[PDB]
């Protein structure tokens, strides 16, 4: 569970879901995320870990 | 063993050239030639 619902979500906060948008208690983390949608704790499960990527131009 | 170059049978035009470039490690000339190639992109030492 989290710190902050869907309505009360200011700037440079966090918004990882947790749980079901159509259950009873669905919020969201709200913690010190600027410059980030997501937390730095789900920065590295949400994106590609390990970003290797290369082609020609 | 310091050199052997003098000014009347060999130049030095390789030396000289050693000193107008300002790229030293290997990934430098890489980048250098990725921008020379593919001008306004990020180079990156994979590609
Ligand atoms: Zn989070």
């Amino acid at each position: 569970p989290g710190s902050a619902t869907v309505l009360t979500l200011g700037a440079h906060m966090c918004k990882w879901p947790i749980g079901d948008p159509s259950s009873e208690g669905f919020t969201f983390c709200g913690r010190r995320s600027s410059e980030g949608p997501y937390c730095v704790e789900h920065a590295r499960v949400a994106y590609q870990p390990q970003q290797t990527k290369k082609k020609s131009g | 063993d310091v050199l052997d170059i003098d000014h009347v049978t060999v130049g030095a035009y390789m030396r000289n050239t050693l000193r107008v470039d300002k790229n030293a490690i290997r990934e430098d000339a890489l980048f250098d030639i990725y921008r020379v190639m593919r001008p306004g992109e990020p180079p990156t030492v994979e590609a």
